[PDB]
């Protein structure tokens, strides 16, 4: 494929390392505020009006791509924004919240320019997002348990997305 | 999307507290009307009495009858579909205020060249509690409020805090006490007045064997040179090596020397030996005994 | 009561030096007239030539050959008595500038989750010289140069830096060299061009026995829970416990196994065992290899 | 005695440790400029004008104390005060030099306090001093080998001055 065998690797690891990352900060709520469900929270969700990412461009709408790096990527981007906007939770999740948001950042990038060294990037690199609120403490705690649960499925699709791109 | 609020989010021991459920109608399927239940999570809580505005939010206040728990969650949820929807989430504690800190104390540690108060805190809190060593200098009983109050703050964790000798007045008088304070109060260790200099902790000469009658020995000591400038009063101790013998004290002695002979001994060829000091004519306290020596007698 | 001045107080290697003596006669009692003499401490230097205004001060000025001491103390001392009097005095150094930092390399430390680079200074300068770690995020071959240059800086006599996570950029390449400067000048290591990703230094899983035909083995190897989100291929090598025999490595291995059997051994029962990974078809280095597990053969 | 024996002991005690405290500073002077006699500084000494103590109200003018006491005092005042102008001399002096600035600061209280204990302590604290110079980085190195050695013998002599004032 047009898509170099590493970068496509790189792309793979980053993601079982974002999945730990995601995973470490729901069990480190579930055992700091007892928020463990994030079935409770749907309607938490709604009220503050959480727009969560699609990625349904590539699961297999052909064999053409640019423009669904573009959508994932995008989703990626959308993420790193919620996180950022979830203000570090609290002092004692701050720390592992902060790696996600790390590395959660890099994999948004590490896509990013292989759009570029492909052409399908935007010269133009968006900074844009209408972000929640999350103004409370609950807001917040809660906040993280459902955007995690999120993109904690946004990439099991991005991995069948990629595990199978790496077979073309 | 409601707004739990309390009276006090953390409270005494066992006691109540009484808290506020502002369900807004603003966002919600079937409107607040499914009662909204009261958890101290994962458990339903009785007392729930759901009020109104009419055409406004639909409230509710709860009493908490007695909070028997460190800490707790609240859980203000209400009913979408088959399936409790937390919609605000509060943290309650509740423990004990501080005791006063029992056993307070001080050295002066001539090498940090500083001082080193130290206390026991007993009884945990169950609560986030700051100690402080307040300090200050005076004269005299130290009754005579001197007034530069100086806090010197313990790392977390540990008992015991240590003030430098910058900050000390050696030779003159300063009180000294702990404050111990969680957010159901404050307490204090009685105060504590001295001169570092009277609390200072010595170190023992090491005894060793020399070189140049029956029935006697020969060793020496050198000093410990931090307290070479402190007229202290040492002792020696010594018992022959094995048998299950009694300590024996000897005299007054200096706190270096470059030659002692012991007699009176039995050619036992094999005594234990060691000596400690304390400073003189000034007030001090006793220092650990120097590590042994043996050595044999003259036969 | 003069006032010494000079070129240069640090100097290269071995080189001249050159300085004023300008002794006031406001104080003075023989006045400056009794030559002031130049000393490298407690030593005549020879070179010494008094100049005047007339009716002011009465200076000299004199040549330090070459000054072949790594620091020395340069006495401007007049004559009143039997006596030399020091009326100025000033220090001189002299050593090298730097040479280039050899053998800079760096890891990527999974547990402190940072970037962690070291060199070797080689020849000793005699001069308070400072390194320093440059780094910055590029792409491509570092070249096409990026920007935002970071300076990590090691602590006092250390010889090695470490970047932090919050500052690496993951999965693309970034600059990185040695800068080290004394007073002498300064040099620069060779650049580096690298991936954090592909400089990660793992840890080998750790052998073990399990539970549940002949010449075989069984053991078994759990993760090393901080790589297992990087596909690595290990390796085994095994060799009979005594006997001077030579190590035989096994094919490609998976990081963790739960159950591994090792026939085609003799019931020699007694083998040495160590596995040992690296990630795979990304780049990567080896790794220690864990330590042995002894273990016997079926028969 | 008018003069607690413990007052006299503790005063001995200062001695001694001041007495080490220069003793130090003096040995890191000598090593660290190689400036190790006072000798050589004499002229230095004038060109600045340093105001040394004398101590002759004591020796044994009599047998009547305060005013004495307090002479004593004042020198230890003095010397205090031109440690204090030393400037800690150089980073790598400044604690050995800064131990010894508050000793003799201590031994100058034990003192004062003393005098007021017994009424001739004037109601009134001194501030005074009419500091020299000591700009230069030699100046201070050297400034400091001579107010040490200057220090070193006012105390030898306030030593003789207790010891022999511990016996009335
Ligand atoms: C006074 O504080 C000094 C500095 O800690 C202590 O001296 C140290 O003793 C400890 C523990 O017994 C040792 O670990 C250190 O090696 C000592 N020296 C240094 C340079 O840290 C001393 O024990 C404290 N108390 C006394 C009795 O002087
Ligand atoms: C990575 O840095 C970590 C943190 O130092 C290292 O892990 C420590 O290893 C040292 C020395 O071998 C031990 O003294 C510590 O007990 C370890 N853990 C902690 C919590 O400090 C590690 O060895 C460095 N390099 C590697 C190979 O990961």
């Amino acid at each position: 494929s047009s898509l170099p065998q590493s970068f496509l690797l790189k792309c793979l690891e980053q993601v079982r390392k974002i999945q730990g990352d995601g995973a470490a900060l729901q069990e480190k709520l579930c055992a700091t505020y007892k928020l463990c469900h994030p079935e409770e929270l749907v309607l938490l969700g709604h009220s503050l009006g959480i727009p969560w990412a699609p990625l349904s461009s590539c699961p297999s709408q052909a064999l053409q791509l640019a423009g669904c790096l573009s959508q994932l990527h995008s989703g990626l981007f959308l993420y790193q924004g919620l996180l950022q906007a979830l203000e570090g939770i609290s002092p004692e999740l701050g720390p592992t919240l902060d790696t996600l948001q790390l590395d959660v950042a890099d994999f948004a990038t590490t896509i990013w320019q292989q759009m570029e060294e492909l052409g399908m990037a935007p010269a133009l690199q968006p900074t844009q997002g209408a972000m929640p609120a999350f103004a409370s403490a609950f807001q917040r705690r809660a906040g993280g348990v459902l955007v995690a649960s999120h993109l904690q499925s946004f990439l099991e699709v991005s991995y069948r997305v990629l595990r199978h791109l790496a077979q073309p | 999307c409601g707004h739990i609020s309390v009276s006090a989010p953390i409270v005494h021991l066992g006691d109540p507290i009484t808290a506020s459920c502002i369900i807004k109608q603003n966002c919600s399927h079937l409107d607040p009307e499914p009662q909204i239940l009261w958890r101290l999570g994962a458990e339903l809580q009785p007392g729930g009495r759901q009020q109104r505005l009419s055409d406004g939010t639909q409230e509710s206040i709860i009493t908490l009858p007695h909070l028997n728990h460190t800490q707790a969650f609240l859980s203000c949820s209400l009913n979408w579909g088959n399936s409790l929807q937390i919609l605000d989430q509060v943290e309650l504690r509740a423990g004990y205020p501080p005791a006063i800190p029992h056993n307070l104390s001080c050295l002066m540690n001539l090498t940090t060249s500083s001082l080193i108060c130290q206390w026991e805190p007993g009884p945990e809190t169950h609560l986030p509690t700051s100690f402080t060593l307040k300090s200050f200098k005076s004269r005299g009983n130290c009754q005579t409020q001197g007034d530069s109050i100086l806090d010197c703050v313990p790392k977390d964790g540990q008992s015991h805090c240590s003030i430098p000798r910058k900050h000390l007045l050696l030779y003159q008088n300063m009180g000294i006490w702990v404050q111990a304070e969680n957010a159901l109060g404050t307490s204090m260790s009685p105060q504590l007045c001295l001169d570092p200099m009277d609390v200072v902790k010595l170190e023992p000469p090491m005894l060793r064997t020399m070189d140049p009658q029956a029935g006697c020995l020969q060793l020496s000591w050198e000093p410990w040179q931090p307290g070479l400038h402190i007229n202290q009063k040492c002792e020696l101790r010594h018992k022959p090596q094995r048998g299950e013998a009694s300590w024996a004290l000897v005299g007054p002695l200096p706190l270096e020397a470059l030659q002692y002979e012991l007699c009176g001994l039995l050619p036992a060829t094999a005594y234990t030996l060691q000596i400690r000091c304390i400073r003189w004519p000034l007030p001090g306290h006793w220092s650990d005994w120097s590590p042994s020596l043996e050595l044999r007698t003259t036969e």
